[PDB]
């Protein structure tokens, strides 16, 4: 719950949104627009949508009180992807790559 | 099965 730990989270979030990772991060930038994409079963399968723009809003609004709450939202975003999409799908390979970025930097959390 | 291929 320290300021320092939340700044580490904010750094991770900025990195996930940065051009460095855009080739595989872009499916996670905005909420899944199920209607626009023709995914009429998406909200029957995914109970708690999450995406990086929502994480960013919650960070800016000071919604997150500790790093664990932030990590749970980021991991929820990936979990939704793993739930809705077959494991051999391109978007799942992108999720795995971005989650690799997230988990290895999140592990460097200041104590 | 999931989204359209990206």
């Amino acid at each position: 719950g320290s300021s320092e730990q939340l700044k580490h989270c904010n750094g991770i979030l900025k990195e996930l949104l940065s051009k460095k990772h855009a080739a595989y991060a872009w499916p996670f930038y905005k909420p899944v627009d199920a209607s626009a994409l023709g995914l009429h079963d998406y909200h029957d399968i995914i109970k708690h949508p999450m995406d990086l723009s929502t994480v960013k809003r919650k960070m800016e609004n000071r919604d997150y009180r500790d790093a664990q709450e932030f990590a749970a939202d980021v991991r929820l975003m990936f979990s939704n992807c793993y739930k809705y999409n077959p494991p051999d799908h391109d978007v799942v390979a992108m999720a795995r790559k971005l989650q690799d970025v997230f988990e290895f930097r999140y592990a460097k959390m200041p104590d | 099965g999931g989204k359209a291929g990206k």
